[PDB]
């Protein structure tokens, strides 16, 4: 099976530097010239540098010319992407990728046609600082939502650096219903984002409705229960 | 150093049109004076670039395309031209800055009775792109019924032979072909002139 | 040099979809065709303008004339619906370059108007000095929707960070909208309101900080 593994990617700091691996395996990985790619969230497919099969000629985008350096070990099955001076622009998944053309080895050519073996791909958050854990607020069903056939209510997620948050009710018995939303990052650097489950009206007064938020990076875990008050 | 074009000008054995050998050159000083005061080139047309104040500049890399056709072909080693050769076999860019450079080489590459090694690419199912280059074998379908074997209905091997003999008439006579391409990216320049700043 | 698409190209199943392709001299290089899907990595379904990989259905064609490059899905299905960028590689400065990308839809689904609910500040929040608005928006097939919020009649300037939809688990897909406030001026406007447009058809949402 044709394979690539890419690896390094993290949160870091602007102006840091962060050395991203691609692990090839299943191909002569030393007769292919390779990209890395990157696409930001909710962006296309952005164009970051392409390495000969050999190492010899290396070809960047502009946005990075000059802070970042592609190269490879052929004898390792690796290509490497060393990004320095990281601006926060740089945020993004990366992804290394092969050229469908190889080189025999016997006289300088190469065309390059299209990238057909992709990696999964490693993400590279760059941040400045400021990893807490989220503030949990409940978002009480009102009189309007009583008035329809079932009702809303919900959980608030505030403000926590670290983007992975996870979010359950009453212990996972409550599944049905439930919508978990992708989080806003805000001009703070800090994300947020909301849980919703819609619910009988008339079970406002019998079921309880609690939800769970585990935020592991900053070893957070908070119930929260919604009441109508 | 003295940059390697005597290996690739004055090389020992030329490759087929169709399978054209690239020769990237870098890290050496270029004389170029010593190619274009050998007199005894045929053609040597240069697109984009001054004849001699080459020999003052530097570039990134120099490639060396090179390989052998008929004399009547070399008028198609140029930019935006059609026929067999630049259509199937070595096609240049428009916008192209470089040097092409032929010399008659009939004394080496016929042979009484006839040579049959150089080959050229006949049937294409479209036309190369610049500086692509196409080796494949596969059978040529002219007609409509598939082939899978050897031949068939219209189902042609797609390289074509020249048949280079001495006494050949001097358009079918065999010439042997380089193309400079220059390369000037962003990165160390390192193929430069002897008159450049750097030395 | 610029590779430019259309942003989006819906289509009823079984239908041909076309996705073009447009830059400078864009005939005289090869074009490449690339789909991903929400949450995969790209794969290729068309390169040399026209070939297609090994295990890619035949249904993806592709051709290339002049500045525009074209990629054509006959018979389009539910599980081609992804986004498609075009790529082109210069045969000079080996220069990689690829499209804005287009929002292939599959229309497998009836049109459905979005369901807004909007949260005003939790007496939690508010007992922490902050005050936000939540406006969530549910079960509308169409993806697209798009948010207004205003204080009085009067539109709101800043503050507001909204998410792109979502698919929820019955196919149809929701988004939400925040609105952060001082409570200071939670308090000190009559209300506030959240306005949701879907396919030309608005619906709003009002609260006050008396209700
Ligand atoms: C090739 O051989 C000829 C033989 O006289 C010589 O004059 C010339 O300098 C050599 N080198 C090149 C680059 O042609």
């Amino acid at each position: 099976e044709v394979q690539l593994v890419e690896s390094g990617g993290g949160v870091v700091q602007p102006g840091r530097s962060l050395r991203l691996s691609c692990a090839a395996s299943g191909f002569i990985f030393s007769s292919y010239g390779m990209y890395w790619v990157r696409q930001a969230p909710g962006k296309g497919l952005e164009w970051v540098a392409v390495i000969w099969y050999d190492g010899s000629n290396k070809y960047y985008a502009d946005s990075v010319k000059g802070r970042f350096t592609i190269s490879r070990d052929n004898s390792k099955n690796t290509l490497y992407l060393q990004m320095n001076s990281l601006r926060a622009e740089d945020t993004a998944v990366y992804y290394c990728a092969r050229d469908l053309s190889s080189s025999s080895g016997w006289d300088d050519y190469y065309y390059y046609y299209g990238m057909d073996v992709w990696g999964q791909g490693t993400t590279v958050t760059v941040s400045s600082a400021s990893t807490k854990g989220p503030s949990v607020f409940p978002l009480a069903p009102s009189s309007k939502s009583t008035s329809g056939g079932t009702a809303a209510l919900g959980c608030l997620v505030k403000d926590y650096f670290p983007e992975p948050v996870t979010v359950s009710w009453n212990s996972g018995a409550l599944t049905s219903g439930v919508h978990t939303f992708p989080a806003v990052l805000q001009s703070s650097g800090l994300y947020s984002l909301s849980s919703v489950v819609t619910v009988p009206s008339s079970s406002l007064g019998t079921q309880t409705y609690i939800c769970n938020v585990n935020h592991k990076p900053s070893n957070t875990k908070v119930d929260k229960r919604v009441e109508p008050k | 150093n003295l940059c390697p074009f005597g290996e690739v000008f004055n090389a020992t054995r030329f490759a087929s049109v169709y399978a054209w050998n690239r020769k990237r050159i870098s890290n050496c000083v270029a004389d170029y004076s010593v190619l274009y005061n050998s007199a005894s080139f045929s053609t040597f047309k240069c697109y984009g670039v001054s004849p001699t104040k080459l020999n003052d500049l530097c570039f990134t890399n120099v490639y060396a395309d090179s390989f052998v056709i008929r004399g009547d072909e070399v008028r198609q080693i140029a930019p935006g031209q059609t026929g067999k050769i630049a259509d199937y076999n070595y096609k240049l860019p428009d916008d192209f800055t470089g040097c092409v450079i032929a010399w008659n080489s009939n004394n080496l590459d016929s042979k009484v009775g006839g040579n049959y090694n150089y080959l050229y690419r006949l049937f294409r199912k479209s036309n190369l792109k610049p500086f692509e280059r196409d080796i494949s074998t596969e059978i040529y379908q002219a007609g409509s019924t598939p082939c899978n074997g050897v031949e068939g209905f219209n189902c042609y091997f797609p390289l074509q032979s020249y048949g280079f003999q001495p006494t050949n008439g001097v358009g079918y006579q065999p010439y042997r072909v380089v193309v400079l391409s220059f390369e000037l990216l962003h990165a160390p320049a390192t193929v430069c002139g002897p008159g450049s700043h750097h030395h | 040099y610029e590779l430019t698409q259309p942003p989006s190209v819906s289509v009823s199943p079984g239908q041909t979809a076309s996705i073009t392709c447009s830059g400078d001299k864009l005939g005289d290089k090869y074009a490449c065709w690339y789909q991903q899907k929400p949450g995969q990595s790209p794969v290729l379904v068309i390169y040399q303008d026209s070939k297609r990989p090994s295990g890619i259905p035949e249904r993806f064609s592709g051709s290339n004339s002049g500045n525009t490059a074209t990629l054509t899905i006959s018979g389009t299905q539910a599980m081609d619906e992804a986004d498609y960028y075009c790529q082109a590689w210069d045969s000079s400065t080996s220069y990689v370059v690829f499209g804005g990308g287009t929002k292939l839809t599959v229309l497998g689904q009836p049109k459905a108007a979005p369901s807004v609910t909007l949260f005003p500040p939790s007496s939690e929040e508010l007992q922490a000095n902050k005050a936000t608005l939540v406006c969530l928006i549910s079960d509308f097939y169409p993806g697209a929707v798009t948010v207004a919020w205003k204080a009085d009649s009067s539109p709101v300037k800043a503050g507001v960070e909204t998410t792109t939809p979502s698919k929820q688990s019955n196919n149809k897909y929701a988004a939400s909208s925040y609105l952060s406030l001082t409570p200071e001026q939670w308090k000190s406007h009559r209300s506030y309101s959240c306005q949701v447009t879907h396919e030309g058809s608005t619906v709003e949402k009002t609260v006050a900080p008396t209700e």
